[PDB]
């Protein structure tokens, strides 16, 4: 029943501001501390901000000290994170996480009800925050012709924005041996991935192979047949 | 500031074996001020151990933490297939609170050599001013593999990007793609395009290549 829900994520140009909101429910919001943890594109976890049960103690991450601001509303079950002057390096999934419902002072005594942001026992689904100056674009689909056991063919989806893109082969029929690689951000601020599939050596001449690229954020749908 | 260093980077284990993850703190940390998190693919992280060696809510019996000073460990008695994920260690004895870079727990299988393919820049792309040469490594274990590009016996650097799949669900292998991007101008200036792959399953570095327009 206990759940945390993030909101406020989305595309933001460099230098812009944004405000994240977290709705706590199913627990006594008053006793717990809270904190924000972000996770970049396929990387580890980084501590961003945190606040205690009453909000009297608020620490921030080293990278974001001064730019970010955390606040809470105990009378409405909300945790906020004001983010100012966003750089491309702040692109990540931001998790709203619940702290403790207690604390322990210097003398080693336990204080019930005075929660803090030591560790986090409850995490939300997180909200995605993309910081880029580039504009929305549909992908260009180039073929990867098999030339000289077996043979590999594929589709190079290049220069699109933003994520995601879905690649399927022969609609829903072809699945076995298909490898869709994670997208890679280029120097131009545009994404680009590859999707390959291995087929029998003599299977080329008989049956055709199409990759169904589907980029919803640009209303783009592309069918690409691949041949030597 | 306390820097946490997890080792090993990748922990290759088999279902049933015992797993011991390590975290090397730069400064001394009180044993009661440490935590461990688990994160399966595509999901939010989850607390396993808090207060040094206390199992979180609904955490299985096999998980256990401990340690003091600069060395902390998380131990799984026998690992289940549900335990294959990324594990982060966290300290909170010193401000600011920091995480480890993470330890990937993978399913260990037998060594498999990569099937190396190579793709020339499509004519559709060359007609648009760019050129992308793709080098593919198929179904290879372990994850460690070095790929170096050679254009007319000249080593490349910085102009190539790599991407690798998650561990396959069927055969527990990996697949890697290395994309070398060049302008159409510099692409026409050359003839031989090679891709030298170095792997454990190979007795010696395999080199797949093609000649432009042949």
């Amino acid at each position: 029943e206990v759940q945390l829900v993030e909101s406020g994520g989305g595309l933001i140009r460099p230098g812009g501001s944004l405000r994240l909101s977290c709705k706590g429910s199913g627990f006594i919001f008053e006793n717990f501390g809270f904190g924000w943890v972000r996770q970049g594109p396929g990387k580890g976890l980084e501590w961003v901000s945190g606040t205690n049960w009453n909000g009297g103690d608020s620490r921030y991450g080293d990278s974001v000290k001064g730019r970010f601001t955390i606040s809470r509303d105990n009378s409405n079950n909300f945790v906020y994170l004001q983010m100012n002057s966003l750089r491309p390096e702040d692109t990540a999934i931001y998790y709203c996480a619940r702290g403790t419902d207690y604390t322990i002072d210097d003398q080693g005594i336990r204080y019930q009800g005075s929660g803090t942001f030591w560790y986090f026992d409850v995490w939300g689904r997180g909200t995605l925050v993309t910081v880029s100056s580039a504009s929305t674009k549909g992908p260009s689909v180039f073929p990867l012709a098999p030339s000289s056991g077996t043979a590999a063919l594929g589709c190079l989806v290049k220069d699109y924005f933003p994520e995601p893109v879905t690649v399927s082969w022969n609609s829903g029929a072809l699945t076995s041996g298909v490898h869709t690689f994670p997208a890679v951000l280029q120097s131009s601020g545009l994404y680009s991935l590859s999707s390959v599939v291995t087929v029998p050596s003599s299977s080329l001449g008989t049956q055709t192979y199409i990759c169904n690229v589907n980029h919803k954020p640009s209303n783009t749908k592309v069918d690409k047949k691949v041949e030597p | 500031e306390i820097v946490l260093t997890q080792s090993p980077a990748t922990l290759s284990v088999s279902p049933g074996e015992r797993a011991t993850l390590s975290c090397r703190a730069s400064q001394n940390v009180h044993p009661r001020y440490f935590a461990w998190y688990q994160q399966k693919r595509g999901q939010s992280p989850r607390l396993l151990i808090h207060s040094g060696s206390t199992r979180a809510a609904g955490i299985a019996d096999r998980f256990s933490g401990g340690g003091s000073g600069m060395h902390f460990t998380l131990t799984i008695t026998r690992v289940e297939p549900e335990d294959f994920a990324v594990y982060f260690c966290q300290q909170y004895g010193g401000s600011p609170y920091t995480f480890g870079q993470g330890t990937r727990v993978e399913l260990r299988r037998t060594v498999a050599a990569p099937s190396v393919f190579i793709f020339p820049p499509s004519d559709e792309q060359l007609k648009s001013g760019t050129a992308s040469v793709v080098c593919l490594l198929n179904n290879f274990y372990p994850r460690e593999a070095k790929v170096q590009w050679k254009v007319d016996n000249a080593l490349q650097s910085g102009n190539s990007q790599e991407s690798v799949t998650e561990q396959d669900s069927k055969d527990s292998t990996y697949s890697l793609s290395s994309t070398l991007t060049l302008s159409k101008a510099d692409y026409e200036k050359h003839k031989v395009y090679a891709c030298e792959v170095t792997h454990q399953g190979l007795s010696s570095p395999v080199t797949k290549s093609f000649n432009r327009g042949e």
